């Protein structure tokens, strides 16, 4: 699987 | 008073800005309408100007896909922006803050994406339109590039990536995943 997850 | 020289700076920091930045930094850069988001600029040069004075910014565009010709598509980026044509001058004091403008592939090594997080993939022109590179790798049924934004999935005789959605398939599928086949295997 390919995912850039983004949290801030 | 009488005026100082003008001088390029190593260096700049202000102190709403808090922050200090020198050349080849990327900075966010308040636009004329507030509500507006952020203009993401690379920084050429930093200049003060005796008779203000003032610093003056030589910054190098940084577009989004909403202010690119195409505007915005499916497989763009939310943190994505293209490098431009487009040179101007801005205050020194439109800055925000600072961010940073990785390479597609380190954007794709990124653990957790912030606000900073932005990448490039493409040279863009202001005044045709045009891309550089015209195209890149595609993916799925779909036939589209890759945005990071997205989940894909790899297989088999294919080994290729596939949308959950492009395939019936759930957001939920992938993660029980024994493994991946596809018809065209
Ligand atoms: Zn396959
Ligand atoms: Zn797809």
């Amino acid at each position: 699987t390919k995912q850039t997850a983004r949290k801030s | 008073k009488a005026k100082a020289p003008r001088r390029t700076l190593d260096s700049y920091t202000v102190k709403p800005i808090n922050k200090t930045v020198k050349p080849g930094d990327c900075v966010l850069m308040r636009p004329s309408d507030p509500s507006k988001p952020s203009y993401v600029a690379k920084i050429e040069r930093i200049e003060s100007d005796g008779r203000g004075p003032n610093v003056r910014v030589r910054v190098r565009w940084y577009y989004r896909p909403e202010e690119s010709i195409g505007g915005r598509r499916q497989f763009h980026g939310s943190k994505e922006v293209f490098l431009s044509d487009h040179y101007d001058t801005q205050s020194a004091d439109t800055i925000e803050g600072k961010c940073m403008v990785h390479s597609f592939k380190n954007y794709t090594k990124l653990d957790a994406v912030g606000n900073d997080d932005f990448f490039c993939r493409f040279e863009y022109n202001s005044s045709t339109g045009a891309f550089n590179p015209d195209r890149v790798a595609v993916y799925c049924k779909c036939e589209m590039p890759y945005n990071p934004d997205d989940l894909m999935v790899q297989c088999e005789g294919c080994s290729d990536w596939f949308h959950p959605a492009c395939i019936e398939m759930s957001a939920e599928e992938a993660k029980r995943l024994d493994h991946f086949f596809c018809e065209n295997c």
